[PDB]
């Protein structure tokens, strides 16, 4: 069980850790989050009480180093940092725990939600989508644009999601125009799975990461990426049976977890209606179709 | 974006552009079977690809053999159209390639865009205009070459005959759309108007009769009258 200590909480802020969140008051004696489950990526995220604009946060894995949060009054945000001195860090964490100034990661034992949302998500893959190689953790916020959004402006602060474009030479073999446009199996299986992602695990990892960025930061480009990766599978007539069964589970937990009130901005009507009712895979996402029909029948 | 009443004059500027109409690509007769079910028999069709500035018509004849053993033909017809237009563009010298292709039907946008990925600088555009190019098969000489085709064939016409010697492209296109609109609304009446005077003939190398400027004014008046009558009837106004 790992710990992310906070030096202090000088400004009033809603702090999220994965799907959980806590209101902290200005100069409240808050010194961090303990009992963080080892074996998963995590995200610690912020929304200032004074600017409900810019949700921002940090993807990390406690196995990769000792991370803490410290408010920077110049840049005006909570920053993640690595403590390289193991003894200084254990000494800081033991003190804060003794004084019970830390919240406990509030995992219910029965609850596999976070595992289910992060099953394929790997810190090494996150660090290639979010490039800042001098840190072991990854900063994401509401406003960061994707490589694809930039093509259609600061590349240092971009989300480098795999570009998916259904009307591209990459997606359409010369001489198979109609076949490849109506059945995207060659784009999914040869270009994307065999070619770029290497396996379905890396593909699902980026799909899950895009969803979580959309949900936790309202990152519009991430939402575009999540939908494109869903639509590429559902629009393929030929998908490995293990991929369809896994996609149904992945989407089920994403829809289950989404705030009921955010369905209007985070869910693309055309993609979902196409995927559940028209696509080749219309009959292959039973759990996802059942949760969508019972939770968001308006959207459909 | 979309071609409409507002940006009409763009059709007659010096940027090469083509209209593509796919209406007559997939043509069928519907009939009863012996068992009293319904079946279709395909007949020869055509792609109507027109330079509205020059009058050059690229009439790609679609022989019924292209449908043999194919499913979902009304869908295939859009992709076959897009394949043939793309092949036409690739066959033209660079300085003759269009800068824009305007499709008369929005269902052609995706098929044409995907076939033209090699030409990212050629803009594929819809139109808000209700163009009567479906009536091309009411032009006797175009109908004759489509129906006689025994194989895929491209036939080149000037749909304006020699009009551009006397009138502007704008005026030539207005006359063409008025003739086709008439032929579309009441073919029998429209064709009666065009041939009633046996002294006015169609040259072997032309599609329409050899009217004087004065006779075109009378003809154009008779076509407008035909169209408004039919409108009152259609609608009871």
């Amino acid at each position: 069980m790992n710990t992310v200590p906070f030096t202090s909480a000088p400004i009033e802020v809603t702090i999220g850790i994965d799907q959980y969140s806590f209101n902290v008051k200005e100069n409240q004696p808050f010194h961090g989050i303990k009992d963080i489950p080892i074996g998963h990526v995590h995200v610690i995220h912020f929304q200032h009480a004074d600017n409900s604009s810019m949700r921002y946060g940090y993807w990390f894995d406690c196995r990769m180093g000792n991370f803490y949060i410290q408010y920077d009054p110049k840049d005006g945000l909570y920053k993640m940092m690595e403590e390289r001195d193991g003894a200084k860090f254990e000494n800081i964490v033991h003190n804060f725990k003794e004084r019970q100034m830390m919240v406990s990661y509030p995992k219910i034992d029965e609850d596999d939600t976070w595992y289910n949302l992060t099953e394929f998500v790997q810190m090494d893959k996150i660090r290639k989508i979010v490039r800042k190689d001098e840190n072991q953790f990854s900063y994401v916020d509401s406003s960061m644009t994707t490589v694809q959004e930039n093509e259609l402006s600061d590349p240092a602060h971009s989300l480098n999601y795999t570009v998916i474009n259904f009307k591209s030479r990459e997606a359409i073999r010369p001489g198979h125009e109609m076949e490849d446009f109506l059945d995207k199996s060659y784009y999914l299986n040869t270009v994307m799975l065999q070619g770029i992602f290497k396996n379905s695990s890396n593909y699902f990892g980026e799909l899950q990461f895009a969803f979580l960025n959309a949900m936790f930061f309202g990152n519009y480009g991430s939402s575009l990426q999540w939908h494109a990766m869903i639509e590429l599978i559902c629009s393929s007539a030929t998908v490995p049976k293990h991929m369809l069964d896994k996609l149904d589970e992945i989407l089920y937990y994403q829809i289950k977890t989404l705030p009921e009130q955010y369905s209007d901005i985070l869910l693309n009507e055309r993609v979902w209606n196409i995927c559940l009712y028209s696509s080749f895979q219309k009959n292959s996402l039973h759990n996802t179709e059942k949760i969508m029909e019972n939770k968001y029948p308006e959207l459909l | 974006g979309a071609m409409n009443s507002s940006n009409y004059a763009e059709l007659f500027n010096n940027d090469i552009k083509l209209f593509v109409d796919d209406t007559n690509v997939y043509r069928v007769t519907v009939h009863k079977t012996f068992e009293g079910n319904v079946a279709t028999k395909a007949i020869n069709g055509c792609i109507f690809t027109l330079n509205p500035k020059t009058g050059h018509l690229f009439l790609k004849i679609i022989h019924t053999s292209v449908w043999a053993g194919q499913k979902r033909l009304s869908q295939l017809a859009k992709w076959k159209t897009a394949e043939e237009v793309s092949a036409l563009v690739r066959s033209l010298p660079k300085e003759e390639q269009p800068k824009q292709i305007i499709v008369t039907r929005k269902a052609m946008l995706d098929p044409l865009e995907v076939h033209m990925l090699d030409f990212p600088n050629i803009a594929i555009r819809p139109t808000e205009l209700r163009l009567p190019f479906s009536a091309a098969m009411s032009i006797d000489k175009l109908s004759d070459v489509v129906m006689k085709a025994t194989e895929p064939q491209m036939v080149l016409f000037n749909i304006y005959d020699d009009w551009l010697d006397r009138i502007s492209s704008y005026t030539a296109f207005s006359r063409l759309t008025l003739l086709l609109r008439a032929l579309k609304t009441n073919e029998e009446s429209a064709k009666m108007i065009l041939l009633s005077d046996p002294t006015i003939t169609i040259k072997s190398y032309h599609l329409w009769p050899s009217f004087t400027d004065e006779q075109w004014i009378t003809i154009e008046s008779q076509m407008r009258d035909l169209i408004l009558t039919e409108y009152g009837r259609k609608y009871n106004v």
